[PDB]
RNA sequence: CGGCACAUGCGAUAUUAGAAUGUGGCGCUCCGCGGUUGGUGAGCAUGCUCGGUCCGUCCGAGAAGCCUUAAAACUGCGACGACACAUUCACCUUGAACCAAGGCGUGUACCG
């Protein structure tokens, strides 16, 4: 916008090229993570926990 | 019942089938039609000389052998040179013998050797439509003279036609019938200049094409009757062979396009087949026309049966994937993975994923989710193009805070900093543009800008603006 | 007084067998390269000069250079994309598919 672009200019902070779309717990429960599965398409690098 | 496919069947069910010789008879009527329109061209010298100038454009290396015409009756460039050189000798010996009946057999021989040439339908239909435009201008002048004199001055059409149709060239109808002292001859004296000018424009059109409208009318009514004969023959053959379109279009019905859409695209293909049919090869009409009908129907299904229009070769790739995955599913047994389609086909298996992605038809937005309630799929699709109202609250508070902070600066610093960015005005302005605003040095604006930002980075001004960056 | 036909209401709210080939030109493609006008978040938390000082730091006013201009735009040279036309082979051969049948009402048109 305007003054948001002014502010960015003032403080030099780069608006990042990425967005937090992480998986989150639904609003208002609790409990324990008991089982985690990682399904991965063949031909893609499997990370460390996989 | 309405069921307009059945009304189509009953509208075409009255037309009966053809014998194997009636097709040849209709084709000979088509030959008679094209014969008469080419003989109608054969009397008109301006089309002749027009194609002669286009052939001089061929000989000037601005055209090609495959542009003007194609083929001869026994296509070689030396053959083109010798046949058009004989044509050249013919139209330099033909036209200059008007100095009438001596030249007519020469014009007919020039017409025959013109008819010995197999044209491109572009140039041919161009000559046809140019004759049509010329005829329409002539009829426009005739109806203009009629609407001047006949309806307004109450002149009868029989006394109009009397010395007009029969001469049409000179003032024998015009100037004599004034002198013959008819009761309608007086009413010409307000309109004699415009009627005489239209008559002289009729003479002008005669002088352009060389001959009178007494010949030109018979030329293009001969063309019109020949083309109407050809079009009636082609209507009759299409009405006959609708059955072939139905028998082909029974197969492609479930591929996403409706039944009558398929048979209408097949009828367009059938009309193209009747256009390009040649019986002298000896094949039946069915064997030749079936490929055109299937081509038009397959092209139409690939063209217009999808929401997102995916092209022809892409649909060929999709149909290859479905065919090969139909074959491999009974070979391996489980279903083929695309890793097997890597070595099965010639594609690098990362494109096969996106071809598999593109081939999905979109869901209807009223496709019901379970239990058949009023809940359809449309009531779940969230809007992601709005902004959250909390962001609007941040934008309002940020404009308020920045206005309060820019109030704290000087006049020139605040004015420059508003002018440079998009602050509460129109478009932003750059260095040379602000320099032409204030009649001041470019580098001085950069120095004032750096001093302004240096003034804003210090605390007691940086606090309330650093509050708008969240960690 | 019968028949055929059609319309219309309710049936809760809420929560869950094509294959192959060529040519042509095009670009509302954001893909490499060249040329053209043409900038900005850097030194500069005073690089310089002057003035105030709570000061050796911050306020107020000036001038310059170096360096960030192919960004924004424009036009050409490559890639790609889409489009048109043309050709070769093989096959194919004259009237389809379709669902659903169990409730309660209101009304209209046609014919006898």
């Amino acid at each position: 916008t305007p003054e948001e672009k002014l502010l960015r200019a003032i403080f030099g902070e780069k608006a990042s090229d990425v967005k937090d779309s992480s998986l989150r717990v639904p609003n208002g429960v609790s409990g324990t993570v008991i089982d985690v599965q990682v399904f991965t398409r063949d031909g893609v690098e499997k990370d460390k926990r996989a | 019942t309405t069921d307009p496919v059945r009304m189509y069947m009953r509208e075409m069910g009255t037309v009966e089938l053809l014998t194997r010789e009636g097709e040849i008879d209709i084709a000979k009527r088509i030959e008679d039609g094209i014969n008469q329109v080419q003989c109608s061209v054969a009397e008109y010298p301006e089309a002749i000389t027009y194609l002669l100038e286009q052939y001089d454009r061929v000989e000037a290396e601005e055209a090609r052998l495959s542009d003007l015409i194609t083929g001869f009756v026994d296509i070689d460039p030396e053959l083109a040179r010798e046949k058009f050189a004989e044509l050249r000798a013919q139209y330099v010996v033909t036209r200059d013998t008007i100095k009438h009946a001596t030249a007519q057999e020469e014009i007919l021989k020039l017409s025959e050797v013109f008819k010995q040439f197999r044209l491109v339908p572009k140039q041919f239909d161009y000559l046809v439509n140019s004759m049509r435009v010329m005829m329409d201008r002539v009829r426009t002048q005739e109806r203009l003279i009629m609407k001047l004199c006949v309806e307004q001055c109450k002149m009868p059409k029989k006394n109009f036609i009397t010395l007009f149709t029969g001469n049409e060239t000179s003032d024998t109808w015009f100037n004599a019938a004034i002198a013959m002292n008819k009761p309608w001859s007086e009413k010409l004296h307000d309109v004699s200049e415009e009627v005489h000018r239209a008559l002289q424009k009729l003479q002008q059109i005669e002088e352009e094409t060389g001959l009178t409208i007494e010949q030109v009318k018979d030329i293009n009514r001969r063309m019109s009757i020949g083309e109407a004969k050809a079009r009636r023959a082609k209507k009759e053959m299409v009405e006959a062979n609708l059955r072939l379109v139905i028998s082909i279009a029974k197969k492609y019905t479930n591929r996403g396009l409706q039944f009558l859409d398929l048979i209408q695209e097949g009828n367009i293909g059938l009309m193209k087949a009747v256009d390009k049919f040649e019986y002298r090869r000896g094949y039946k009409f069915s064997t030749y026309a079936t490929w055109w009908i299937r081509q038009a129907i397959t092209r139409s299904i690939a063209d217009q049966a999808r929401t997102i229009r995916i092209p022809v070769h892409m649909i060929e790739t999709i149909n290859k994937l479905n065919r090969i995955s139909r074959q491999m599913l009974q070979e391996m047994g489980r279903e083929p993975t695309p890793e097997e389609l890597a070595e099965r086909m010639l594609m690098p298996e990362d494109k096969i994923r996106k071809v598999l992605k593109i081939a999905k038809e979109p869901i209807s937005m009223e496709t019901p989710i379970g239990d058949d309630e009023d809940s359809h799929l449309g009531d779940f699709i969230e809007d992601t193009t709005l902004e959250l109202p909390l962001d609007s609250a941040t934008t309002e508070s940020l404009r308020a805070a920045t206005h309060d902070v820019l109030a704290g600066l000087t006049a020139r610093e605040a004015k420059v900093l508003r002018m440079r960015f998009g602050i509460d005005m129109n478009t932003d302005y750059t260095l040379e543009e602000v320099g032409k605003q204030f009649d001041v040095t470019r580098e001085r604006i950069r120095q004032i800008e750096a001093k302004a930002l240096r003034k804003l980075r210090h605390p007691s001004r940086s606090e309330v603006l650093r509050s708008f960056l969240d960690d």
